[PDB]
């Protein structure tokens, strides 16, 4: 069986712009899916949905 | 991902 994944926790508030971004709030959980070519967006999973963050609106979270 | 930049930490 698959792993439970470790998570992210949201460092602030992000308000999705369109183009399959997510909006985010701070303190939120993410499972993180990975990083466009440059690694400033991050392509990531929240209870409201999937979408593009700012890499460095979150960090990991134990 | 866009192709535009995220905006920097607040």
């Amino acid at each position: 069986m698959e792993n439970d994944p470790n998570l992210f926790v949201a460092l602030y508030d992000f308000v999705a712009s369109g183009d399959n971004t997510l909006s985010i709030t701070k303190g939120e959980k993410l499972r993180v899916l990975g990083y466009n070519h440059n690694g400033e967006w991050c392509e990531a999973q929240t209870k409201n949905g999937q979408g593009w963050v700012p890499s460095n609106y979150i960090t990991p979270v134990n | 991902a866009p192709t535009y930049p995220p905006p920097l930490p607040p």
